[PDB]
């Protein structure tokens, strides 16, 4: 079981390049390829990738073709160039999971038994990470009865080596705004978090509307998870919670007030020094 | 640090100038010593990007939404605040000591006065900034969660 | 009073002007029945007065503060009564405070008869006359501060009053005025002091700290705007 | 002598036993810092005499 | 059935509902907790049970629509706070 | 018996002695007994220790469930007198096996530790984090369902 997948920026940019070139060729919607990488005791590391021929019928979810001979040849060449990287999984730029993904994963499992799928949205109309990691798992039900092969989410993050970090930072002269202070602690979170939460709740609302009207059938597991969520929603009118909240807020504001007092004294010191300097300069000039 | 090169034949000027674009780099002394503008010439490197490349580069550093709203253990937060205030106490003592100076100091001696010795004013400012940021962020996150989650 | 109510004092006024304004407004509020506001404003005035100079202004504000505190029923601090500058001037008020604390109409009348003219000269005779009849307020305050639950007969005995009916009326007057946080209960016949609430759990500390934080931030902003860099002149 | 944290309730013949965090160690540090910065402000007052 | 904000049942109520005397209420609730049907605690002094979680169950379309309405309220609150923060801090974040 | 001692539910000494009293003590010819609970003084001591184990198990279960209980009810459920139950609980608390506070004047046994404001706020934060994770998981399930049922 994978606990985390680390996708390096070179993999993402290579995926973008593959998508762009196949699109320039034309008549395609999703791109597929291999993810070479390495293992670090349940913390994956995807470092490199290469393109692979792939086509699918836009109507039938059973007419798809992946050139495994080309996959093997290119893997041999990549191994000849860098031995420490071995096949770890496959990637596809499709915005969301397709129905052929389990079949493609079964094909790739003959090259990597613990294959990990990474979906890279090259046109992200959202506010969040661009990578979603999935691992194929057998699901046993209680009423759904037949055990199907379903895709299970795995935490994905972006990391980089020193050279990759240097290159990305050099290339990031598009819009650079570090402001690590309260400004960034207000934009990168708070606003972004609330917007993402609203997006997720809107997705849940859309699904619930579809279910209630009758476009989609009922999923007991989804309904159960929603019940658990609504149960977890806390209550903030309890006297004990209110009192604890006020106590902690008072402590934080004590510290804030002391910091502001220090700031004011420093400002006064600077003003006195500046006035001394200006008076001395005027006296000397006179 | 990257550059692009091409050679010069055994001839005159290697290239023709129809703009100022070429003469904007100030070739480095090391390259000039090792043969720049004599056996080879440089070419400007440009980093034109497409929309998807730009978007992916910008999105690389974006964090998960839940990380933004996630709070921070209150025991650890209070411990950090306590530690920094205790440090600020000694820094204030040293600041009082230092303020009494700066009048018995040569105009040149002041600069070298802060060489190998702590600067209470600078450290107090840094601690104030860190404390303000942390506490303001925590309070605002707490209130936002209080409303959002029922 | 009308002019004060209808005019807004400038905030960017010198500390000396602020001291004068605070003293005069406190005088007006003390002549009227606003002792709490008078004491607050006049403490601010004395605080804002210049440290070294302004000896006479300090004496005047101190005398008025003594009288208004006695009227409110507290006891002025004794440190101010021994400062070299305000030593001889405040002796009559020292004796007045002594009598008020050890409430004794004989001593109070003796002090008033002796230093009658100086009170008139300094402008506090009428307030002292009010104190001469509201003296008991201090005794009731001390009883409330000491006892958590006392009988009206015991209050009468301690305050040297007549039958406990007068004590009950006085205590009710004090409770309505807000001098004492207590509730009377005649079905048993005792006055029970209210409990002390946990101020910290309340939002009040947040308000106080927010006020002070805003003040400090304003100080820093104005101290940064006060800077001058003159070489471009 | 502070052997155990508790208080006696005479009349009712009871012994109450409790656990207390008597001090915060942040408020005390804040108070000490306030005193030190009061000294700093005193020194600034002395230094401002040169302005006059 | 009980709303999430109260969710604090009493011994007499459980006895009346389950047709058992008040004494066996404690054992019934303990069996429920042990099996894992409900989560909570028992306060014999006050004669109450504080249920904090009951097992999920299958819901009909009316209850699904109720959940949708609750989600609507939640999303409205989220959007309101997002707008508040953005408007108030536009100066520092442009 | 092993299942009885592994299940987290109250058990009664009288019921145990009635059901397994003879099988574990005298035995039967098909399954012979053991010297664990013989008629000797060692066996008597071991029987007493088993009774103490039953009492401890009951106390642990009624501490896992129960925020406050009365001493009369705890004695009634442990099948011992009030004084004996008090002594047993006090010994357990002193030995640090379980946490309990006896309010003798009111006869209440409190099994919940004091709640610091830090603890309360930490619990609230943990609940919020769990809520966010559950929202993410629900979104993943919804996406899977839409994929499965939307193309056709």
């Amino acid at each position: 079981a994978v606990q985390k997948v680390v996708v390096h920026p070179l993999v993402l940019l290579s995926v973008v390049d593959h998508f762009n070139r196949i699109g320039k060729v034309g008549n395609q919607k999703r791109v597929v390829g291999v993810l070479l990488g390495s293992w670090q005791k349940k913390v994956l590391d995807v470092s490199n990738s290469f393109a692979v021929p792939f086509d699918e019928d836009d109507k039938d979810d059973s007419v798809w073709f992946l050139d495994h001979d080309y996959l093997e040849n290119m893997y041999g060449m990549f191994k000849k160039v860098n031995a420490r990287e071995r096949i770890v999984g496959w990637y596809h730029t499709g915005p969301k999971l397709h129905k052929n993904d389990i079949a493609i994963n079964e094909l790739m499992k003959r090259y990597c038994p613990n294959s990990v799928l990474v979906i890279i949205d090259v046109k992200p109309k959202d506010l969040g990470l661009p990578t979603e990691a999935y691992i194929s798992v057998e699901e046993v039900h209680d009423d759904g009865t037949p055990t199907s092969k379903t895709f299970e989410h795995v935490t994905s993050e972006i990391g980089a080596e020193e050279a990759e970090e240097v290159g990305v930072e050099h290339l990031l002269r598009d819009i650079k705004d570090t402001t690590v202070g309260t400004l960034s602690q207000r934009i990168t979170n708070q606003v972004h978090g609330l917007k993402g939460l609203n997006s997720k709740l809107l997705d849940i609302r859309s699904y619930l509307e579809k279910v209630a009207t009758g476009k989609l059938p009922i999923n007991h597991q989804i309904i159960y998870q929603l019940q658990d969520v609504f149960n977890l929603l806390p209550d903030v009118s309890l006297q004990e919670f209110v009192k604890a909240f006020y106590l902690k807020t008072n402590d934080q504001m004590v510290v804030v007030y002391l910091a502001s007092l220090i700031r004011s004294v420093v400002a006064l010191h600077n003003l006195i020094n500046n006035k001394i300097a200006n008076r001395d300069a005027e006296k000397k000039e006179g | 640090v990257i550059d692009a090169f091409r050679l010069i034949n055994a001839n005159h000027e290697p290239r023709q100038t129809t703009s100022n674009l070429g003469h904007l780099n100030k070739p480095s002394i090391q390259a000039l010593i090792h043969g720049l503008n004599r056996h080879y010439y440089s070419i400007t490197i440009n980093y034109r990007k497409n929309e998807l490349e730009q978007k992916m580069l910008l999105n690389l550093h974006k964090k998960s939404w839940m990380e933004g709203l996630t709070l921070q253990d209150y025991s650890e937060h209070c411990k950090h605040n306590e530690s920094v205030v205790k440090e600020m106490l000694e820094l204030a003592k040293n600041y009082n000591k230092a303020v009494e100076e700066e009048d018995k100091m040569t105009p040149e001696q002041l600069a070298i006065k802060n060489v190998g010795k702590q600067d209470p004013k600078r450290h107090l400012e840094e601690h104030v900034d860190v404390l303000m940021t942390s506490n303001i962020v925590q309070c605002l996150a707490a209130m936002l969660d209080t409303v959002v989650f029922k | 009073e009308k002019l004060v109510s209808k005019s807004v004092f400038p905030e960017q006024a010198n500390n000396n002007e602020w001291a004068r304004y605070l003293y005069y407004t406190g005088r007006i509020k003390a002549i009227q029945l606003e002792y709490s506001e008078a004491r607050r404003t006049m403490t601010n005035a004395l605080r804002k007065a210049p440290q070294h100079t302004a000896v006479g202004f300090k004496q005047t504000v101190h005398k008025l503060l003594i009288v208004v505190e006695l009227l409110l029923g507290e006891i002025p601090d004794r440190l101010q009564f021994r400062q070299p500058s305000l030593k001889r001037s405040l002796m009559p008020y020292f004796l007045l405070t002594q009598a008020v604390r050890t409430g004794n109409l004989a001593k109070f009348n003796q002090v008033l008869d002796q230093f009658g003219e100086k009170f008139q000269a300094d402008g506090t005779y009428t307030l002292i006359i009010r104190l001469r009849h509201n003296v008991i307020k201090t005794g009731v305050r001390m009883i409330s501060l000491s006892y958590s639950r006392i009988s009206l007969a015991d209050i009468a005995q301690k305050l040297q009053l007549d039958s406990p009916e007068d004590a009950e009326f006085i205590v009710a007057k004090a409770i309505r005025d807000g001098v004492i946080e207590a509730s009377i209960n005649h079905e048993k016949g005792y006055v029970q002091s209210k409990e002390m609430i946990d101020i910290y759990s309340t939002r009040e500390p947040q308000l106080a700290f927010h006020q002070r934080i805003s003040f400090c931030l304003d100080i820093h902003n104005m101290s940064v705007k006060a800077m001058r860099f003159p070489p471009k002149s | 002598d502070k052997k155990f944290h508790g208080i006696l309730d005479q009349g009712e013949g009871v012994l109450i036993i409790f656990d207390e965090p008597p001090v915060d160690k942040t408020y005390e540090a804040a108070l000490e810092t306030i005193q030190n910065m009061s000294k700093v402000v005193d020194s600034l007052y002395n230094k401002a005499k040169k302005l006059t | 059935t009980r709303p999430a904000n109260h969710r604090q049942l009493t011994f007499e109520e459980i006895a009346k509902s389950a047709k058992i005397t008040v004494n066996e209420v404690e054992l019934l609730v303990m069996k429920a907790l042990s099996v894992g049907l409900v989560k909570g605690s028992i306060d014999e002094v006050d004669k109450r049970v504080h249920m904090t979680w009951v097992q999920p169950r299958v819901l009909d379309l009316q209850q699904i629509k109720g959940m949708k309405d609750r989600l609507e309220f939640w999303c409205t609150d989220v959007k309101s706070m997002e707008m508040l923060v953005e408007h108030q801090a536009h100066d520092i974040l442009t | 018996l092993l299942k009885l001692f592994t299940t987290m539910e109250l058990m009664r000494w009288s019921t145990l002695v009635e059901d397994y009293g003879m099988e574990l003590r005298k035995g039967s010819l098909e399954s012979p007994a053991t010297d664990v609970f013989g008629s000797t003084e060692e066996g008597e001591k071991r029987w007493k220790d088993l009774k103490n184990r039953v009492v401890e198990h009951n106390i642990r279960i009624m501490a896992k469930y129960y925020t406050r209980i009365t001493m009369k009810r705890m004695a009634q459920l442990l099948d011992l007198s009030v004084d004996e139950s008090e002594a047993f609980l006090s010994n357990l608390v002193v030995n640090k096996t379980i946490f309990a506070k006896v309010d003798r004047l009111a006869g209440i046994i409190n099994f919940q530790r004091p709640k610091d404001p830090n603890n309360l706020l930490n619990d609230w934060s943990q609940k919020l984090n769990s809520l966010m994770s559950l929202v993410n998981k629900t979104t993943h399930l919804i996406a899977k369902e839409e994929m499965i049922h939307n193309l056709q």
